[PDB]
DNA sequence: GGGTTGGGGTTGGG
């Protein structure tokens, strides 16, 4: 009953893989992980991936402990520049002779489409890693037990 | 387009393990000023030092306070020295709650979802 | 020591409750869409004015002092808090407003925050202040929430207002999610 | 003012007599009006300058006004398909109506008895000689024979033609100010 | 000289107006962006729409909207899936014809009120609209231009782009006003006469 | 100074037929008018009235009226205005504001109160289409001799039945069972040409805006205003513009019958601070009083004009009847149908 | 928006239709044949259809449906709903915007159902005709509710807790008491 | 601790 839901990489990657492995679901975007989710919560570092040719389009990483993702982020049209959320993390990054860092994102997954990030904020603190871990088995427990 | 499975292990299970591709997280030292980069576990009230030899101490950001190795463990102590970020930490870490997370993670009931099977 | 509950919590207990109740809660999330369409501040005096006689040219007179006063913007703001959990629409008052704006920019001090925000509505200057509200997206804090079960028109109604904002800090909030993660476990 | 309802003789009355009850309507206005004096503010003296300001302000007031009504009539009156030339021939007919009424009631007025009755006198006398030449070229318009007529055309032709209006306008008035 | 018509042209008039820039009907705008092509077939509700419907913009955009080669136009969300996304990009910004009668909350969108506009925009004109024209150009187009669709002989609904009521908007003293009206209508009657009671002619003594 | 001693010792204000123009009068002598117009208006529909009477429902819900009186010619002309709001027994609407719901429903009946049941106009463009309708006829019939005769009702509010009215109310199918209302804003040509092409060129220069609501039903009506929010008449072809608003409300005929029983029985004004109460008829100056009016005669006249339903094919004769508020105006070609309609309108009076 | 539809009215529309179709029903079978009434008693069908009429139509919003069991679920304020629809055909008529979940929709018009089981009679309502006008995302905690899928028990409940529900509970079961009477 | 939308303007019929 709630759009938004935290999980890592590996989560992302067997609900992605069940879902085109047994397509045999209801004729919507939404996937289906003890209900109907568009939203996700993560915690990973991020790094920027060069693409080509593809300049709307930019190609993100997320290596986790789990495993790792892939998501696009969009940039506006009417001109070329870049969210505010994202030069942040370019100028930190020349700032700190280009070490990455771990990040607070939210991002937007729908099937048969890419996975789409819309806001992450820099972490700095090893503590939010444990915080991510109990919230993600926590609210794993009461979807479980709201199920049945 | 690849996957790496890197599971979190506290100071004990090393040598259970004998050596996996695993990442480790721990606070730098440098009272010790080994050639190579040494971290410790805990609340450094009981000594759990472990070197890494691949990355030299000195290389860091000089903010740099906490740091975590995603890396197959060579020997005991020795880790090796693949993926390395930075934390510069205004507050002390805590580490009885990510153990308790650490020990869930192990528990079969939640092993599901942090790996396979 | 505190006691957090969540956003459903506080829910639920909000609809159960009856006309006139009230009850406060503490809970760990994030402001997100600051409320801007209505009218931003109000007037009020300084020997706390319930009567503010408007008048043309700018020109105030206080009935609770009875005196010539310069006029004191108030600021109003609507927003919404949400944890994890779900989302609720919360009222912001002055005190707090001003607190969110000089945390965001110091610059402007506390009390300052108002009057800053009425000579930018007034010159004409929007963009700088919904690039600053914009800026407070996400912002994660710790609320002291309390819900108020009355009725106005004759029409019943939920009212959730904030009434105190302050700093994050990772470590009791994971201490507490462990907790009850354990008691969930043992149970 | 609807034309399924008057005929043109009708129309040309009826705006006689709405503008004759307008004008002393609007009387205590610019009486009220000369009771400042505009050379005292810039706003004003700037565009209209500071020997007879008020004048000037009265005069484009009047004129503007009149434009804006003489077209509106004009626009109610007839239809889109009706020639340019019978518009324009009309809606000469009705300024120089509206200002003949206006100079005749103010002709006799104490404060407009100097510099602004020259002015009005002069605005129409304008519009009788426009009215006058569009009449004369329409005739000349017509003799071309690319235009054909439609029976609403025809019948302002008719009675632009019997009214007479290329020499004078004594033949219409008495049939317009019959009370 | 200029004369006032009983007929008139939403295209014409708006093409009088100096604010606006660039004025057109969707058809001429799709074959000038290359959309579409004249030896392309459409249904003749679906013409009579893209001919009847009028956009208008503040600059010449249609090179920003011109066709991309780099990746072709097929839709797989829902035209609701479009319109939030659309909505969400405006932000903070309160004054556009699709806000109406919602709300955001940070990238979720509600609806809590009737807006009777909604089903223009969700109809199947605009559904085919969409398809035609692609989810990161259509999100774009909401908010850069003016939409107006016919649906009356003469009649237009603004459906999309910022509202046509936000066109239409050191001090110096200003001297207190006589309160004449009070005079009027008094029926009160004092034994005495004079002035009322109350007055601080006579509260002194 | 001036003003306060104006006020005490003077009553000033404006006769029937006199225009805007001001007239002062002595105390006393208003004192002895208040009077003798209380003693008039007694005898024929007001009486003093006691709280106790009319139900505390209505007495905490409903706000009271003022009256004023007129000067006139022999007599005196009341006016009743009903601006105050009650700051107790929280109040924050006078009747206009309360009532206006129900205003909205029947200007909405007015459309087909216009030529379905009887014949009641209400502007200048339904007097000016008739009248050229009839011109037409006049001219196809091939101008014939014309007869016209003129009568007017006295103090039509105050003598409409009650029960009649409220019996018509509930009978009548024109008012559905539920309305909605749609706010919208509505974008216009003024009168102003287009310039043909100093720089500062706006719509407000050639559009003027106008706020509207509008009251529809839930049928599947021809109109179809579900599918587009509003009903505007245009006498052009110039193009006009429409914009939605999200303020929707529902009105139920349940509110319209409880407001109308109300203010039928329980009409309570006020005048030197002595409680008043209307005996007969609908009191003058609500905003739903003219259409109330022109229904209620429209149906006594269709029950009593049946010939001229008939008359133009029975023997082909041209005639016009209209109703303005309480002012008729009949003019037709028979010197017979002529006297036949003031015999039947004297019947039915 | 709540008291939009809190103004429909709903009880007084139920309550009048209910006795319209009490009263049909009545002086339709007025013969009482003893076989008749005995045949005319079996399990499991339908006895009586009585279709609303055009005045009694309302607008709810849709919080959820079930297409195997064909269970529709409406709301409005405090009152919440559970009828039966006559088929996907219905749903298919109202052109919805994007899901039948959350959108505001105008029944055009319904029928009530009156069924023999088990020994007793239960009334059904199934909705005929429906039209989406515009999406209503906002969920309404409805604190009552009465349902029309499981008879008596499923409309006297909660009545103690709203004067509305137990007149019409009170009505429903004057009229059972009525049909059982009549027809046994 | 807040809260329809308060005005501005005044002509011609009823
Ligand atoms: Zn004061």
């Amino acid at each position: 009953p709630q759009i938004t839901v935290p999980l890592n990489c590996f989560m992302i990657n067997q609900i992605v893989k069940a879902a085109k492995e047994n397509p045999q679901a209801h004729s919507g975007n939404h996937y289906e992980w003890y209900g109907a989710f568009e939203n996700a919560i993560i915690t990973a570092k991020f790094e920027f991936l060069q693409s080509i040719n593809d300049s709307p389009k930019i190609m993100g990483k997320l290596s986790d402990s789990t495993g790792c993702i892939e998501v696009v982020i969009q940039k506006s049209k009417m001109s070329d520049e870049l969210p505010e959320f994202v030069q942040a993390y370019e100028i930190e990054l020349q700032n700190n002779g280009n070490r990455h860092k771990y990040v607070r994102a939210m991002l937007k997954m729908r099937k048969n489409a890419q996975i789409q990030l819309l806001y992450f904020s820099i972490v700095n603190d090893a503590n939010e890693i444990s915080r991510h871990g109990l919230d993600l088995c926590l609210r794993y427990l009461q979807r479980k037990h709201g199920i049945e | 387009q690849e996957q790496v499975m890197y599971p979190r292990i506290l100071f004990e299970q090393m040598a259970q393990f004998r050596g996996k591709k695993v990442t480790v997280v721990g606070n730098v030292c440098n009272e010790d000023q080994n050639d190579s980069l040494v971290i410790e576990f805990g609340p450094t009230g009981l000594n759990q030092h472990v070197v890494i030899d691949n990355y030299r101490r000195v290389d860091l950001n000089n903010t740099t306070k906490f740091v975590e190795i995603r890396g197959v463990v060579l020997n005991q102590n020795i880790v090796s020295c693949e993926e390395l970020t930075e934390f510069e930490q205004k507050d002390p870490f805590d580490f009885d709650t990510y153990s308790k997370l650490i020990h869930l993670s192990q528990s079969d009931k939640l092993s599901s979802l942090f790996t396979d099977q | 020591q505190r006691i957090y509950s969540s956003i459903e919590e506080i829910i639920q207990q909000a609809q159960a409750s009856e006309i006139g109740q009230k009850k406060e809660f503490y809970v760990y999330g994030n402001l997100v869409s600051i409320q801007m369409k209505n009218k931003l501040y109000y007037y009020r005096c300084t020997c706390q004015g319930k009567s503010v006689l408007k008048y043309h040219g700018d020109s105030f007179f206080c009935e609770s002092c009875q005196q010539f006063i310069n006029p004191q913007v108030h600021l109003m703001l609507r927003a919404f808090v949400q944890d994890s959990t779900g989302t609720i629409p919360v009222m912001i008052f002055d005190q707090q407003s001003s607190q969110l704006i000089n945390q965001i920019d110091p610059s402007i001090h506390v009390q300052e925050a108002g009057q800053y925000v009425k000579n930018c509505i007034e010159n004409g200057q929007e963009e700088i202040i919904r690039q600053l509200f914009s800026k407070l997206d996400f912002a994660r804090f710790i609320f002291e929430i309390q819900f108020e079960n009355k009725e106005f028109n004759n029409e019943q109604e939920i009212a959730y207002k904030v009434l105190k904002i302050e700093k994050e800090n990772i470590k009791e909030e994971s201490k507490y999610l462990l907790k009850k993660l354990e008691h969930l476990i043992n149970n | 003012f609807n034309p399924n309802i008057n005929s043109f003789e009708g129309l040309c009355r009826q705006l006689y007599h709405h503008s004759k009850a307008t004008v002393m309507k609007f009387y205590p206005f610019m009486t009220k009006l000369f009771q400042i004096d505009l050379k005292k503010s810039k706003q004003y003296s700037v565009q209209y300058g500071k020997e007879n300001t008020n004048e000037n302000f009265l005069k484009d007031i009047l004129y503007y006004t009149v434009e804006d009504v003489c077209k509106i009539l004009c626009y109610l009156q007839f239809e889109d398909e009706i020639n340019s030339n019978i518009k324009e021939i009309f809606k000469n007919l009705y300024s120089w109506i509206m200002w003949d009424i206006i100079v005749s009631y103010l002709k006799k007025k104490k404060q407009f008895k100097g510099y602004l009755n020259k002015l009005l006198q002069k605005i129409r006398k304008s519009r009788f000689f426009y009215l006058k030449e569009g009449c004369k070229s329409l005739q000349l318009i017509l003799s071309q024979q690319k235009y054909q007529l439609n029976k609403k055309e025809l019948e302002a032709i008719e009675f632009i033609d019997l009214n007479n209006l290329i020499q004078d306008i004594k033949t219409l008035i008495p049939k317009i100010s019959a009370k | 000289k200029q004369m006032l018509t009983r007929k008139e042209d939403l295209l014409t008039v708006l093409k009088q107006i100096s604010a606006l820039k660039y004025v057109s009907n969707l058809y001429e705008f799709l074959l000038a962006t290359e959309k579409i092509v004249q030896t392309s077939e459409l249904d003749t509700q679906f013409q009579e729409f893209l001919t009847t419907t009028i956009i208008a913009s503040e600059q010449n955009l249609v090179e920003n909207y011109k066709q991309k080669y780099n990746q072709p136009n097929f839709s797989q969300l829902t035209i609701k899936q479009v319109i939030d996304d659309s909505i969400i990009l405006l932000g903070n910004k309160q004054n556009y014809v699709q806000q109406i009668g919602t709300t955001t909350i940070g990238f979720y969108v509600e609806y809590e009120n009737i807006n009777l506009s909604r089903q223009t925009l969700y109809s199947s004109n605009f559904r085919n609209l969409l398809n035609i024209f692609g989810e990161e150009d259509f999100k774009y187009f909401l908010i850069d231009f003016l939409v107006f669709t016919k649906v009356e002989q003469n009649g237009y609904l603004q459906v999309a782009g910022v509202c046509l009521n936000q066109y239409f908007s050191e001090n110096q003293y200003i001297y207190p006003e006589i309160q004449r009206s009070q005079i009027f209508y008094c029926n009160h009657m004092g034994r005495e006469p004079g002035v009322f009671k109350s007055s601080f002619f006579n509260y002194s003594e | 100074i001036v003003i306060p001693v104006l006020r005490y010792n003077f009553y000033i204000t404006e006769k029937h037929k006199e225009g805007s123009q001001i007239f002062y009068y002595r105390k006393p002598i208003w004192k002895l008018v208040s009077k003798l117009t209380i003693v008039k208006l007694e005898e024929e529909n007001l009486e003093k009235v006691e709280e106790k009477l009319i139900p505390e429902d209505s007495f905490q819900k409903y706000p009271q009226g003022k009256l004023r009186i007129i000067p006139k010619k022999g007599s005196f002309r009341p006016i009743m205005t009903f601006l105050r709001k009650d700051k107790q027994k929280n109040i924050k609407l006078n009747l206009n504001q309360i009532l206006m719901d129900s205003q909205l429903v029947f200007r909405n009946l007015k459309d087909m109160l216009g030529q379905k049941i009887g014949y009641s106009v209400f502007d200048n463009k339904q007097i000016s289409e008739k009248f050229a309708q009839f011109i037409e006829k006049w001219k196809n019939k091939g101008r014939p001799q014309l007869y016209y005769v003129t009568l007017d009702i006295k103090k039509c509010y105050d003598s409409i039945d009650q029960m009649k009215l409220l019996n018509f109310f509930n009978q009548s199918d024109l008012i559905q069972d539920t309305y909605f209302i749609n706010k919208y804003l509505l974008f216009q040509r003024n009168k102003r040409p287009l310039l043909q092409i100093m720089d500062n060129i706006n719509f407000p220069y050639y559009f003027n805006l106008k706020e509207r609501q509008i009251a529809y039903s839930l049928y599947d009506d021809d109109d179809q205003i579900l599918q587009k929010g509003f009903k505007e008449i245009q006498s052009d072809d110039r193009p006009f513009i429409v914009i939605n608003q999200d303020k929707p409300r529902c009105i139920t005929k349940d509110i319209i019958h409880n407001h109308l029983k109300h203010i039928s029985q329980y009409n309570v004004i006020s005048f030197n601070k002595v409680k008043f109460r209307q005996k007969r008829g609908i009191p003058q100056g609500l905003n739903i009083s003219g259409v109330l009016c022109s229904f209620y005669f429209g149906k006594l006249e269709e029950e009593y004009t049946q010939f001229l339903k008939n008359a133009e094919q029975v023997n082909g004769s041209i005639n016009l009847l209209m109703r303005l508020t309480d002012d008729y105006l009949f003019i037709s070609d028979s010197q017979q149908n002529a006297l036949n309609l003031i015999v039947q309108l004297q019947n039915c009076a | 928006m709540k008291l939009l539809l809190q103004n429909q009215n709903i009880f007084q529309k139920l309550k009048n239709t209910l006795n319209g179709c009490i009263k049909k029903f009545y002086d339709t079978y007025q013969d009482l044949e003893q076989m008749q009434k005995f045949e005319m008693i079996v399990e499991d069908k339908l006895l009586f259809r009585y279709s609303c009429s055009q005045s009694e139509m309302f607008s709810a919003q849709i919080q959820a449906h079930y297409l195997e069991k064909r269970v529709l679920q409406l709301t409005d304020g405090n009152v919440k709903y559970i009828v039966n629809f006559r088929d996907k055909g219905v749903l298919d008529k109202a052109n919805f915007f994007d899901t039948p979940n959350n959108s505001l929709v105008i029944i055009r018009q319904w029928s009530y159902e009156i069924y023999y089981t088990k020994n007793t009679f239960q009334i059904n309502l199934v909705i005929d005709e429906m039209r989406c006008i515009d999406i209503i995302t906002t969920i309404f905690y409805c604190k009552l509710e009465l349902d029309f899928t499981q008879g008596i028990k499923g409309i006297s409940k909660s009545s103690s807790f709203s004067n509305q529900i137990y007149e019409y509970s009170a009505q429903y079961y004057k009229a059972i008491q009525l049909l059982k009477k009549l027809l046994i």
